[PDB]
């Protein structure tokens, strides 16, 4: 099993750059993996921000959030990084990270699917 | 600090003559102790080990004996070359310890 | 706080209980050291100090591996040799009764038959000398093994003699051996080495006695799996031999019957002279002594107040009823009866006469259907040899009685093996391990 | 007792030695690693001889250790396999006693040094990417 | 007889060139040396032949030239081996020749080598330790 | 066999720290060997004043001259230094450095003595 | 089409009369000749 | 086949120090070849200046140039250079890299020979 944990500060002021941890336990980050990024506002929907291949390194993001949203990785401390310029008071949400893979073990071939409990962040002056 | 006891402090003896020197520990130290012997103007030269083993090169007439936490050096037969003095060397545990040294004079006419 | 990490280290002395498959190496003969690696002028034995090790005599792998070999050597020494399939004819025996003493009265048949020759639509009239344990009545017989199968007969260059062999292991595993002295072949061993080769070890075919064998360095050796069950073979290894001198003093003669193209068969021609039976001496007072050192010894496991018995054979075949043994190339078995006769309760010149008898056809090991002639041998033959050790078989053995009786046993070759190989083992060596260690790569 | 040297020559002459003493020795255990009813056997042996070292070397090449007598690695030491100090295992046990005690963990030291062995190849071909 | 270039790709063609010419030929020669009456012999010779490059192998492995063709060591040049100089050595002399001069002290410089190996691993993991 | 020679300064001045050296020849100083270093004073009996493993390292000193003397290897240079800080008039002596061993050569087992030549030291200002 | 190398500036040592490839040549052949007989016809009755 | 191109400056002021550089394509510098500087003059006879030998190092040259003539090699940018110190008139010349050597591959032997195309070099104020 793959778990994931978030971590970062509660708060950021308007305008500022929020920056997100999510650490891997029991599995590498250099793996081949997709680390997903997504949020929920407030009463309100999901809504997916980005993702990274923790092998090739290649990321995907949304084009809402294109020209202000970074995710990277880091292999030797096993953990990746998300990066949001620009916060406004929009982007209060809670932000999880997650992943979901395929594993075939010899005969057998299982989903597994693994997310985190959440970081709640505020974005206000 | 183990305490090594030399007895006599000095003798004096002819050639041809036995000669016994007795060394005594504060403790048990079973085997671990070494007879050496020194020249003047010259470094420690070991004459036995183990108690009753000798080493390659010395003069079979060199003995050692163990009578429980004593111990004695005997020289069936003295030689010219065996004057000098001689020291008991334990070191069953630490600090190694030597003995108050006991010095074999020449014994001629006066 | 530890901080500790994993460190690989290759070479590390450890070693680990294996089975392989040891070879040859030694210094015409059935057991062939033509195929052996010649042995090393100068063998080196490393000694290990402070290990203890633990052996096992009666559950050793290299006896059965020696068994084999020595079963597969004899197969092979005996395939370029003649087959003796026409003498299976009706042969016409009378008696022999001229300058026979009163205990050879019978012992001897003189048979006529005919036989083949090198042209396949002629035949010949011939006579030999058989002996009355390898003929059956069918004033007619024939040869017993007609009845079971026919068996060629042993080439006469090909000697019997036993010669040394050393067995050595391959590369990565070792041979250690127990230099522990009182050892008794289980349990724990303090004093422990490690060896290249095995030493000579004579192949010495022999039953009720140990001949030509090694004496134990500090006294009277027993050994038994289970002394309290009877059903376990003891082992008894001598400090000092007892010597035994065997003879046939028939003076014999052979001759060679062409049976075909290539092909002879060695018949006994005639005795010169006088004919007396084979007999084997051994001397009394120094047997007396080895009895005494014996029963002293089990007086140990047997308690200290009980009497001791020897007495003899319970029964059965010949092969395992006598001393049966090979000298001179002529298989002997003696009624080893006035030896093992005697009683013990706890508190010069002369010596020992064995009646032997002679045979031909020959059932080396315990099998059916693969027998051996052996050629008669001509003249006299005498041999001396050691007396080194005992295989005894308590009888009865019941808590009703407070007697010991033991009697002589024997049958299975694979205890004459175990009394030399019984100080050896062969372990396989794991070089590679793990440790903790402060590093970090 | 105390303040004596000892030193080994011998095939298996430190197999009786504490672990500390007997790690000097090694290359004397590495030579001899590798070196018609008996030729058959002679030649089942020289085989069965050949293929245990080279499972051997490619045990050791998998891990990063290739060409090496004392390699060590990145995986930090459980606890759960082991509770004793450095002082009491290097200066007063034996390897035939350390192989006897850590027997039962060896597969999973063995998996973890291939899995960190692949993971530091990718990582440098990373590093050398740029 | 001066300013003349000489090449050779053959498997022994520098066998007569002079040892400085002949050190640049190397892989050549290396990749050679791995590759019912018959086939006995074939199977023999190839276990023999596998035998005798597994012995090289390991040799050239314990002194930690390992997966190296030219290797210099920490082991000073003994003057009592020889005592010519590389410009007569390298430029005036043969292969053949000098193993046919040095044949005699061969095992000692192994035995050097091997025990310089064994310390300076010692040494490193010392280092390491830190 | 091991040769040991002893070297060092002839005079030190008093409160200053005593610096000798002894150098191995025929032996590696990583090896299993225990180095001792030993004092005689002017007519007076010998006096051990510590020794080191080549090994391990760990060295062990006299009660009496703990806190003050330190002894430390170099097997790169092949020797082993002594070091004896606040010397005083009393510490004047001819010092040697010496090692004992058993050799088991496979069969075989001989104990071996080595001692040096040693150096005179006089401590005075 | 088989490899020849010459060796340039190199002299060797030859001896015929103590080459080893011919006893190994003759053993084979003897080898050889022997198997070939293997499976043919015993004339033992001819001895008539 | 191997190919030599030669380069440096057109004009060399009188007692500075001319450079030249002759590229090798098809061989390396390192192997064992000899590299040949000559140049001819105008109007006139060739004269060899001097050699470089590609394995060992060692350098050959003319007694007339030596001294000032330094020739040296380049295994990892497979070129080698020449040097040539108080250049004065009559240093003008065509200069050329050349290079001679046997073949022998297998059964066969070959002589090849290599020259340059040249670089004229004017020495003049
Ligand atoms: C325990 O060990 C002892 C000794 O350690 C053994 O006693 C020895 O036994 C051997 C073998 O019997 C014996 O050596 C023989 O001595 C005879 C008398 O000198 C020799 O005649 C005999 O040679 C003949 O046999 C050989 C084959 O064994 C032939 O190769 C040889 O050519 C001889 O044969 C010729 O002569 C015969 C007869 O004329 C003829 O038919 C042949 O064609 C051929 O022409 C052996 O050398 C020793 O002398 C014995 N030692 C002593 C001290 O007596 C004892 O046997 C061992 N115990 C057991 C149970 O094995
Ligand atoms: C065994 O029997 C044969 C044949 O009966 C005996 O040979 C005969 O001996 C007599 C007496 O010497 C001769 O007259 C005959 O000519 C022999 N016959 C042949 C065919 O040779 C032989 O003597 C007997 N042997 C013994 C020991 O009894
Ligand atoms: C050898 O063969 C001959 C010939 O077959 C045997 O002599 C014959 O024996 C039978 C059986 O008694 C008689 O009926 C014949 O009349 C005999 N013929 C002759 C010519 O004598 C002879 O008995 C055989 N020998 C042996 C020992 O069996
Ligand atoms: C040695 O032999 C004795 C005698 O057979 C063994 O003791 C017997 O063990 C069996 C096994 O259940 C019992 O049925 C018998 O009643 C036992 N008999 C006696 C007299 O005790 C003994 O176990 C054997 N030793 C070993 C180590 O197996
Ligand atoms: C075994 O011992 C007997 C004696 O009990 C020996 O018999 C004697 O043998 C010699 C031979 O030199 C004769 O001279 C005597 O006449 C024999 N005496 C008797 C009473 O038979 C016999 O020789 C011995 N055999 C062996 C092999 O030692
Ligand atoms: C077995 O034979 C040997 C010699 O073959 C005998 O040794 C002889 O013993 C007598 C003592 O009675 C000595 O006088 C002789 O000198 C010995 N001969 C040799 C050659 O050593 C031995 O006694 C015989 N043993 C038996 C039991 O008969
Ligand atoms: C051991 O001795 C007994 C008696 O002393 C032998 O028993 C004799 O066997 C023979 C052969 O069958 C008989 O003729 C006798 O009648 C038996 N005697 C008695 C008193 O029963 C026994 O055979 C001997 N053992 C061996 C192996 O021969
Ligand atoms: C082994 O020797 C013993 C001792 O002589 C034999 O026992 C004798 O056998 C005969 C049979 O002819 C009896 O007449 C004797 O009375 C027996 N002696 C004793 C003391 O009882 C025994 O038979 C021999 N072994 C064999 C198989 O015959
Ligand atoms: C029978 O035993 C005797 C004594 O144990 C053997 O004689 C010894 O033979 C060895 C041969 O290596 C010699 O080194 C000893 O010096 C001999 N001992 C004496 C007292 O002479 C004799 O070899 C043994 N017989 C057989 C056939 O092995
Ligand atoms: C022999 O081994 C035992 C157990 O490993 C150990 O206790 C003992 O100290 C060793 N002997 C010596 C002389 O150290
Ligand atoms: C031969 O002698 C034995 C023993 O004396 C006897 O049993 C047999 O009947 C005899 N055979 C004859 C005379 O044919
Ligand atoms: C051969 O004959 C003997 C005696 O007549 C008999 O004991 C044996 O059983 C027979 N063989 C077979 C295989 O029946
Ligand atoms: C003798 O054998 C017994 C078999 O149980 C064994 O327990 C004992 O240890 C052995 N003797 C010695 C000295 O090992
Ligand atoms: C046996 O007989 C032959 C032939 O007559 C004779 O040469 C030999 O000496 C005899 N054997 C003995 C021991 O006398
Ligand atoms: C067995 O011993 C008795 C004496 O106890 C004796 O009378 C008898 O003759 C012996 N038997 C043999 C065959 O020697
Ligand atoms: C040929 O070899 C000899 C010695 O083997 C050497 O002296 C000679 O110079 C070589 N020839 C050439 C052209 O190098």
């Amino acid at each position: 099993q793959v778990w994931l944990r978030e971590s970062g500060p509660g708060l950021v002021k308007s305008s500022e750059t929020l920056s997100l941890t999510c650490a891997v336990s029991g599995a590498s980050v250099g793996g081949n993996y997709y680390w997903n990024w997504i949020r929920q506002f407030p009463g309100k929907g999901l809504e997916w921000m980005g993702n990274v291949h923790g092998g090739s390194g290649n990321t995907e993001y949304n084009p809402s959030l294109k020209g202000r949203l970074t995710i990277s990785r880091d292999t030797s401390r096993g953990h990746f990084l998300l990066h949001l310029d620009s916060v406004t008071a929009a982007d209060t949400a809670v932000y999880y990270c997650s992943t979901q893979y395929w594993r075939h073990t010899g005969y057998d071939s299982s989903f597994f699917d693994s997310w985190g409990q959440g970081a709640l962040v505020t974005v206000s002056s | 600090d183990v305490q090594m006891t030399q007895s006599p402090s000095s003798l004096s003896a002819s050639v041809g003559d036995r000669v016994s020197i007795t060394c005594r520990a504060s403790e048990d130290i079973t085997t671990d102790l070494e007879w050496y012997q020194q020249k003047p103007g010259k470094a420690p030269n070991l004459l036995i080990y183990d108690v009753s083993s000798l080493q390659s090169g010395v003069p079979s007439r060199f003995s050692g004996s163990r009578s429980g936490t004593e111990f004695t050096l005997t020289i069936n037969s003295l030689q010219p070359e065996d004057f000098a003095t001689y020291f008991c060397l334990q070191y069953n545990s630490y600090p190694w310890t030597f003995g108050q040294g006991t010095k074999v004079d020449i014994k001629r006419t006066v | 706080a530890e901080n500790l990490w994993v460190t690989v280290y290759y070479g590390v002395p450890v070693w680990k209980d294996a089975e392989t498959t040891l070879f040859c190496a030694s210094d015409h003969n059935v057991w062939a050291t033509h195929a052996c690696v010649p042995t090393d002028p100068n063998p080196q034995e490393i000694h290990l100090e402070n290990v203890t090790e633990e052996f096992n005599m009666w559950k050793n792998n290299m006896v059965e591996q020696m068994h084999t070999d020595i079963i597969s050597l004899w197969d092979q020494s005996l395939k370029p040799c003649v087959k003796l399939t026409p003498l299976c004819v009706t042969l016409q025996c009378t008696n022999v009764t001229n300058n026979i003493t009163d205990d050879m009265r019978g012992e001897l048949k003189n048979c006529s038959f005919n036989m083949t020759t090198e042209l396949r639509d002629k035949k010949q009239k011939v006579y030999s000398l058989f002996y009355r344990l390898d003929v059956v009545q069918i004033k007619e017989y024939r040869l017993i093994n007609c009845n079971t199968s026919a068996c060629t007969q042993a080439c006469p260059k090909v000697s019997f003699e036993p010669i040394p062999i050393h067995y050595c292991a391959p590369a990565g595993f070792a041979i250690l051996k127990c230099k522990d002295k009182k050892f008794n072949g289980t349990g724990p061993c303090p004093s422990v080495s490690t060896v290249q080769c095995t030493h000579g070890i004579k192949p010495v075919v022999s039953t009720q006695l140990l001949l030509n064998g090694s004496l134990a360095e500090e006294e009277v050796m027993i050994r038994s799996e289970n002394i309290t069950n009877n059903a376990k073979n003891i082992l008894v290894q001598f400090n000092t031999p007892v010597q035994i001198n065997c003879t046939r003093p028939n003076n014999n003669t052979r001759k060679s019957i062409r049976i075909g193209p290539g092909q002879a068969f060695y018949a006994t021609g005639d005795i010169i002279g006088d004919i007396r039976q084979a007999h084997c001496n051994v001397s009394k007072a120094t047997w007396n002594e080895t009895l005494g050192k014996v029963v002293k010894q089990l007086r140990k496991h047997f308690g200290n107040n009980t009497i001791i018995r020897f007495a003899n054979s319970s029964g059965g075949d010949l092969e395992v009823t006598t001393h049966s043994f090979n000298c001179g190339g002529e298989f002997f078995y003696c009624n080893t009866s006035g030896l093992f006769n005697s009683t013990w309760i706890s508190n010069s010149n002369d010596s020992i006469t064995l009646p032997c008898r002679i045979k031909q056809i020959i059932n080396m090991w315990q099998r059916i259907g693969q027998c051996m002639y052996a050629p008669p041998i001509q003249g006299v033959i005498r041999c001396v040899s050691n007396i080194t050790g005992l295989i005894l078989t308590r009888d009865g053995g019941s808590t009703n009685s407070t007697t010991e009786t033991f009697r002589p046993g024997g049958g299975d070759m694979r205890d004459n093996w175990r009394s030399e190989l019984y100080k050896y083992k062969v372990v396989k060596i794991e070089p590679l391990g793990v440790a903790p260690t402060r590093c970090k790569r | 007792a105390v303040g004596i040297g000892a030193v080994f020559l011998g095939f298996l002459g430190a197999a009786g030695s504490t672990m500390g003493a007997a790690s000097m020795t090694l290359t004397v255990q590495a030579r001899n690693l590798l070196s018609t009813v008996w030729g058959i056997k002679q030649l089942q042996a020289r085989v069965l001889a050949v293929e245990r070292y080279l499972r051997d070397q490619q045990l050791l090449g998998i891990w990063g250790c290739s060409g090496k007598l004392i390699c060590c690695t990145n995986v930090p030491w459980n606890s759960s396999w082991s509770n004793r100090n450095l002082s009491e295992i290097w200066d007063n046990m034996t390897w035939l006693q350390w192989d006897k005690e850590i027997s039962n963990y060896t597969q999973i030291i063995y998996g973890l040094l291939e899995e960190s062995q692949n993971q530091q190849e990718k990582n440098e071909q990373d590093l050398l990417a740029l």
